[PDB]
C-alpha cells in the first residue's frame, strides 16, 4: 500500500 | 473585520498501540473549539459529546451501513495509514546535533550557564544530563523543554547554573532512540 | 499510544477557508493546496513514498461547509470567541555569525485559524526565502502555525516576528538579536 485512504465524513440531514 | 466568525473541525483518529496489534480508531466532530459527537471504536455507535449533538448522534445510529464503514475503519483507514507511512514516520531517526557553550544569566555577570544545545532530533523523546568530573549534577539544571521545529525535527536547550572552576571538566550527555549509546560532549574551563 | 494518525480539517465561515491535513504524532504529514487542488508533502522524500488523491479532500471540505450551517443554525449564530496566539522566535541552529541559520516564528495556541504574519528586518518587511507551515491542530481544538525566515547572522540587523490576530488589540512582534556571549 502506498496510497493514503480518507476517511468520509457524515453529514447531518 | 469584526464580522463573527463559525469553525466546523473534524479529527479522525487513528491511534496505535504495539505497531498495529491494538488500534482504536474516533470520529470526532467540532463546532469552533466544542467537541459535539464522536464515533469510538471501543463503542461502535456515536455519541453526542454535548446535547449540540444529539441529533448527529440518533441520526447516524440510525444507519447502519454509515455505522459499518466506521466501525471497519481500524482495519480499512488505521491499519491501512499505518502501513502507507511507516517507513517514514514510524521508522523515522534523526540524531541530535550536540553543542556546548557558556551563557550568563545576567548579562553583567561572568559566565555562570552552560547551555547543552540539543538539535535536530527525531523522534521528540530525549533524556539530556549534566555532569561533573564524571557526577551527575542534578541542582541548577533549567530547559526550554522539547521544542518542536515545525519541520520534522526537534531541538531543547539544558542549562546547567554553575559556577566554572578551572580544571573543572563538564559533560552534558545525550540519549535518544536514534542513538545506540549516549552521546556525551565535554566542555572545559 | 506508541502513535497516532489524525485527518484533520475545518471549514470557517464567512472566509470560506477550508483545510485537509494528515498529522503524525503532531507532524504534518501532507495537506491539500484546496485552491490547486494538488497533495503538499510537508518533506519532498513523503511525496516519493507514498501518495493521496487530492479530490478525496475536496468532497471533505463540502460536507465540512454543510456541517457548519447545519451546526451555526442550531447554535442559534453562536459565533467562535477569539483566543490570541502565544508567539515565540527562535532560530534553528546555535547562532554562528556569517553563518547560514534559520528564524523560526511560532505561533500557538489561537483560534480562528487566521493569522497576518509579517518578518521585519530592521524594521522592514522581508519575503526573501521565507516559508510557512498552514494550520495545525491542538490537541485541545486551537491551532498553531510555523514561519521560517534563512538568515545570515549579524551584529548588524535584528529581527522581529510580528503577527496579527482577531483575538490581539495591537499586533504582536516578538524579537530577536544575535546574543552577545551570554
Ligand atoms: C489581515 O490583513 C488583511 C488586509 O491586509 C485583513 O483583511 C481585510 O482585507 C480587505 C481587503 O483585502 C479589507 O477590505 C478589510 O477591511 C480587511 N479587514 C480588516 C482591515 O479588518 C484581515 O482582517 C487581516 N487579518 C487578521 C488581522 O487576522
Ligand atoms: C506486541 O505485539 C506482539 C506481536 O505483534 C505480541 O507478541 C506482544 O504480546 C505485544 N505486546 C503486548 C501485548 O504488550
Ligand atoms: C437555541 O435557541 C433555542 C430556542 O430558545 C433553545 O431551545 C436552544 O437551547 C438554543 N441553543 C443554544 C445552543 O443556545
Amino acid at each position: 500500500a502506498t496510497e493514503y485512504r480518507v476517511r468520509v465524513n457524515s453529514a447531518y440531514q | 473585520d469584526t464580522r463573527p466568525r463559525f469553525l466546523e473541525q473534524v479529527k479522525h483518529e487513528c491511534h496505535f498501540f504495539n505497531g498495529t496489534e491494538r488500534v482504536r480508531f474516533l470520529d470526532r466532530y467540532f463546532y469552533h473549539q466544542e467537541e459535539y459527537v464522536r464515533f469510538d471504536s471501543d463503542v461502535g455507535e456515536y455519541r453526542a459529546v454535548t446535547e449540540l449533538g444529539r441529533p448527529d448522534a440518533e441520526y447516524w445510529n440510525s444507519q447502519k451501513d454509515l455505522l459499518e464503514q466506521k466501525r471497519a475503519a481500524v482495519d480499512t483507514y488505521c491499519r491501512h495509514n499505518y502501513g502507507v507511512g511507516e517507513s517514514f514516520t514510524v521508522q523515522r531517526r534523526v540524531y541530535p546535533e550536540v553543542t556546548v557553550y557558556p551563557a550568563k544569566t545576567q548579562p553583567l555577570q561572568h559566565h555562570n550557564l552552560l547551555v547543552c544545545s540539543v538539535n535536530g532530533f527525531y523522534p521528540g523523546s530525549i533524556e539530556v544530563r549534566w555532569f561533573r568530573n564524571g557526577q551527575e549534577e542534578k541542582t541548577g539544571v533549567v530547559s526550554t523543554g522539547l521544542i518542536q521545529n515545525g519541520d520534522w525535527t526537534f531541538q531543547t536547550l539544558v542549562m546547567l547554573e554553575t559556577v566554572p572552576r578551572s580544571g573543572e571538566v563538564y559533560t552534558c550527555q545525550v540519549e535518544h532512540p536514534s542513538l545506540t549509546s549516549p552521546l556525551t560532549v565535554e566542555w572545559r574551563a | 499510544e506508541e502513535h497516532v494518525i489524525i485527518q484533520a480539517e475545518f471549514y470557517l465561515n464567512p472566509d470560506q477557508s477550508g483545510e485537509f491535513m494528515f498529522d503524525f504524532d503532531g507532524d504534518e504529514i501532507f495537506h491539500v493546496d484546496m485552491a490547486k487542488k494538488e497533495t503538499v508533502w510537508r518533506l519532498e522524500e513523503f511525496g516519493r513514498f507514498a501518495s493521496f488523491e487530492a479530490q478525496g479532500a475536496l468532497a471533505n471540505i463540502a460536507v465540512d461547509k454543510a456541517n457548519l450551517e447545519i451546526m451555526t443554525k442550531r447554535s442559534n449564530y453562536t459565533p467562535i470567541t477569539n483566543v490570541p496566539p502565544e508567539v515565540t522566535v527562535l532560530t534553528n541552529s546555535p547562532v554562528e555569525l556569517r553563518e547560514p541559520n534559520v528564524l523560526i516564528c511560532f505561533i500557538d495556541k489561537f483560534t480562528p485559524p487566521v493569522v497576518n504574519v509579517t518578518w521585519l528586518r530592521n524594521g522592514k518587511p522581508v519575503t526573501t526565502g521565507v516559508s510557512e507551515t498552514v494550520f495545525l491542530p491542538r490537541e485541545d481544538h486551537l491551532f498553531r502555525k510555523f514561519h521560517y525566515l534563512p538568515f545570515l547572522p549579524s551584529t548588524e540587523d535584528v529581527y522581529d516576528c510580528r503577527v496579527e490576530h482577531w483575538g490581539l488589540d495591537e499586533p504582536l512582534l516578538k524579537h530577536w538579536e544575535f546574543d552577545t556571549s551570554g
